[PDB]
């Protein structure tokens, strides 16, 4: 089954933030609620269990409580590196097994935006003799982690053969991202342009690209 | 079955 | 400090059965359950099943009824997770995690703890295949992007380094889009002196293990 918490939670450092977690009678009314960190590529960390109660090593920091059947979990003094995504679990008598709740995304905030840069490529000739042709668009430098990435034929849109990535992480802690389109040989070559538009926090960038 | 019933026959 | 180790990530057709280990150590093995969950990309948690490893009584998640099986083996302290009757909605990371249970003096819950790391199953009816990698040639101030198309491989992953690895300022290689055809693309792009273009060589270095394919694809101005 299901426990509901928000996708996402921010505040700014020093500040106190609570998620929550609605579940049902069957799950939290009746039995704990326990909650986990989860940083990427790392195994989901214990940090408040039976409600209320903090494991060894865990900072006075982070606190949990519940009510009926919902709960939350708060952190107050926040600071950077508790930037992750935390959920919350728990029993329930209906499946005789735990549900976890979705988990939220709780933002730090403070980072400035910042504007992405665009790379965009034809299909090289080696790939139009093998009879495909692939448009790249490369989206690096971006902050916050959320764009739009629209693709044109002249200057009518195009939505067929688009593949987007999601944004990831770079090291730098900006996002970066990839859109790909596939045409046939033909179909590059009857066009007078193609255009990759990147639009972000309400700024678009567009790089056009012809066979010419 | 409640989670220390549950625990309980389990282990 | 107490550990559950994992094996390592399964690629499997339509119809397969996958086994996922979880080998613990640091703690007395017999004394907790073991739970497995799974996660699905872009989906929620959710509890498969859980062993006594003392006895290997298991219990399964009436959603999984008759197609899981969970065992252990007590002398090398792991337990297994077997999935059989696979389809692409089983791709997903399978996790174990040990129950600490209940404080037998307090009462209170202990949790779930540890969790292993996961180990990453992907269900597909593609068959292996290496990458076409073409050469995405420079596009400029005093700098140039250059790069590779690594084009249609299966399965992940790819390893891509340029240079023979003598070449690392400005290297930016991007994750791969998984395509309808259910092969994967990537690309990888390199900011170089404009300056250097007309006397310096440039090649990206394309590894897929998997077809056992190697490619040194040199990237020159057009
Ligand atoms: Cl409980």
């Amino acid at each position: 089954l299901t426990l509901t918490q928000p996708a996402s939670a921010s505040a700014t450092p020093g500040q106190r933030v609570t998620i929550s977690c609605s579940g049902s009678s069957s799950n939290i009314g009746g039995n704990t609620v326990n909650w986990y960190q989860h940083l990427p590529g790392a195994a989901p960390k214990l940090l408040i269990h039976n409600n209320d109660l903090r494991p060894s090593g865990v900072p006075d920091r982070f606190s949990g409580s519940k009510s009926g059947t919902s709960a939350s979990l708060a952190v107050s003094g926040l600071q950077s590196e508790d930037e992750a995504d935390y959920f919350c679990a728990a029993w329930d008598d209906g499946l005789n097994g735990w549900v976890f709740g979705g988990g939220t995304k709780l933002t730090v905030l403070g980072q400035p935006k910042a504007a992405p840069s665009v790379t965009l490529f034809p299909p090289s000739s080696e790939e139009l003799q093998a009879n495909k042709a692939t448009l790249v668009c490369l989206i690096s430098d971006f902050y916050p982690g959320a764009v739009t990435v629209a693709w044109k034929a002249d200057s009518s849109p195009v939505k067929a053969g688009v593949e987007t990535t999601t944004p990831s992480k770079q090291s730098n802690n900006k996002y970066a991202a990839s859109s790909y389109l596939s045409l046939t040989p033909e179909q590059w070559k009857s066009h007078k342009s193609y255009s990759c538009q990147v639009t972000h926090e309400g700024s678009t960038v567009e790089k056009t690209v012809a066979p010419t | 079955t409640g989670h220390r019933m549950a625990w309980d026959m389990m282990m | 400090v107490q550990l559950l180790e994992q094996s390592g990530a399964e690629v499997k057709r339509p119809g397969a059965s996958v086994k996922v280990s979880c080998k613990a150590s640091g703690y007395t093995f017999t004394s907790y359950a073991i739970h497995w969950v799974r996660q699905a990309p872009g989906q929620r948690l959710e509890w498969m099943g859980w062993i006594n490893p003392g006895n290997g009584n298991a219990k399964y998640s009436q959603r999984f009824q008759g197609r899981v099986i969970i065992s252990r083996d007590t002398s090398a302290t792991t337990s297994y997770m077997e999935l059989s009757s696979l389809t692409s909605e089983d791709t997903a990371v399978y996790s174990c995690a040990r129950d600490r249970g209940f404080d037998l003096l307090t009462g209170h819950y202990l949790g779930l703890d540890p969790w292993g790391q996961g180990t990453l199953v992907t269900v597909s009816s593609a068959s292996t295949k290496g990458p076409s990698v073409f050469p995405l040639a420079p596009s400029s101030g005093g700098t140039a992007a250059l790069g590779c198309l690594v084009k249609d491989y299966f399965p992940e992953p790819v390893t891509v380094s340029w240079n023979s690895g003598a070449l690392t300022s400005g290297v930016h290689t991007f994750p791969a889009v998984l395509q309808s055809s259910g092969l994967y693309s990537l690309s990888s792009v390199v900011t170089v002196p404009s300056s250097s273009l007309g006397t310096q060589t440039y090649i990206c270095n394309v590894n897929h293990k998997p077809s056992n394919t190697k490619v040194d694809k040199k990237v020159e101005p057009k």
